C-alpha cells in the first residue's frame, strides 16, 4: 500500500509526501504518548488549503507498517489517530 | 573509474587505496541498482554537497538522513530542486531562523546554495534513494563513507560548528571532538516534535538558537561568520 494512498485513504486529501524523518521510539513517545516497538518514519505533508501538516508515522523500510496518523493545526496543536 | 568527488575533496580526505575501493564499490553498488529502478538523486548530483566551497573551508556541518525520495532532492541535505514546495522540515527551519536573526526573512524557494558556498556542509548520511522508498539504499555502504568525512572534518578543521538534530543524527556526536568543535543539539526540525511533552530528551527545535550560537562560535574562534539570508 503506497504511502500516498494511506493518508488519501485515511484523510480523504491528495497530498504528496514531501519528507519522511526517521525517528527513534523514545523521542516518538515524547509526542504521541505510545512508545513504537522499533524506529519510526515520519511521512510528512503540507495542506496548504487548511495550513496543516499531515503526517503519517510509519515502521521503517522495507515494511513501512502504517502506526499512527497525526494532523497539526496552524496553531500547533496535535490530532493523534492510532492506525 | 569516478570517485564522483572534486579533487579539493579527493586531497582532503587523503583516501587510502582501500578506502577508494571502498568508496567505489558502493558507487558500483548504486549503478547496479539503477537498471532496476529510479534512484534519487541522479549520479552527477549525489555529491553536489561537495562543489560550493573548499572542504578546507567548511564551518559549519548539518546533517541530513537520506535523499528527498520524490523527484526533489538535489544533492544537498535538506535543501530541494527549483519549483519543489518547501518541505515542513526546511519551513520550520526558516522559522527558527526568522525567530532567531532580526535580518532573516523566510525565502519562497529551498535553494540553499547561498549557505553551502560560505561554507556550510549540507550532509545527509545517506547519499542515495529509490524512488518513493525512504529508507531504501541506508545498508548499502554509504554509512561507512559520510562517517568518514565526518570523522576527517572534525579532525583536520582547527575549529567546526555541527548541528546535530534529533536523536539519529545525535549519534554522530561520538566521530566528533567536543573539545575543538561545537557540537549543537536539539530535537529534529520536523513537525512532529513541536508537540512533545515539556521534559524532552532534548530541546525543542524551535528556539534551539543554533544558527546564532554558530555565529558566536565562529566569531571567538576568529572565522567568518554565516549571513544566512536566502
Amino acid at each position: 500500500t503506497n504511502l500516498s494512498d494511506i493518508i488519501e485513504k485515511e484523510t480523504g486529501k491528495q497530498l504528496v509526501i514531501q519528507e519522511s524523518i526517521l525517528m527513534l521510539p523514545e523521542e516518538v513517545e515524547e509526542v504521541i504518548g505510545n512508545k513504537p516497538e522499533s524506529d519510526i518514519l515520519v511521512h510528512t505533508a503540507y495542506d496548504e488549503s487548511t495550513d496543516e501538516n499531515v503526517m503519517l508515522l510509519t515502521s521503517d523500510a522495507p515494511e513501512y507498517k502504517p502506526w499512527a496518523l497525526v494532523i497539526q493545526d496552524s496553531n500547533g496543536e496535535n490530532k493523534i489517530k492510532m492506525l | 573509474e569516478n570517485l564522483l568527488l572534486p579533487d579539493l575533496w579527493l586531497d582532503f580526505l587523503q583516501l587510502s587505496p582501500i578506502f577508494q575501493r571502498k568508496l567505489a564499490a558502493v558507487i558500483a553498488c548504486v549503478r547496479r541498482l539503477r537498471t532496476q529502478a529510479t534512484v534519487y538523486p541522479e549520479e552527477d548530483m549525489c555529491m553536489a554537497w561537495a562543489r560550493f566551497c573548499d572542504p578546507s573551508d567548511i564551518k559549519v556541518v548539518i546533517l541530513g538522513q537520506d535523499p528527498y525520495h520524490g523527484g526533489q532532492a538535489n544533492g544537498l541535505a535538506f535543501s530541494v530542486a527549483y519549483g519543489f514546495p518547501v518541505p515542513p522540515s526546511l519551513r520550520n527551519i526558516y522559522a527558527e531562523l526568522h525567530r532567531s536573526l532580526p535580518e532573516f526573512s523566510p525565502p519562497d524557494h529551498g535553494c540553499l546554495d547561498a549557505w553551502a558556498s560560505q561554507g556550510v556542509l549540507l550532509l545527509n548520511t545517506i547519499l542515495t534513494v529509490q524512488k518513493g522508498k525512504p529508507g531504501s539504499h541506508a545498508d548499502i555502504g554509504w554509512a561507512w563513507f559520510t562517517d568518514h568525512v565526518i570523522s576527517l572534518l572534525s579532525e583536520r578543521l582547527k575549529a567546526c560548528v555541527f548541528m546535530l538534530w534529533g536523536a539519529k543524527a545525535g549519534d554522530k556526536a561520538s566521530l566528533i571532538n567536543s573539545k575543538k568543535h561545537l557540537v549543537l543539539t536539539s530535537q529534529h526540525p520536523s513537525p512532529l516534535a513541536q508537540n512533545s511533552t515539556r521534559k524532552s530528551a532534548q530541546q525543542k527545535f524551535l528556539g534551539n538558537n543554533h544558527f546564532v550560537l554558530a555565529n558566536n562560535f565562529l566569531r571567538e574562534k576568529g572565522l567568518g561568520e554565516i549571513d544566512w539570508r536566502l
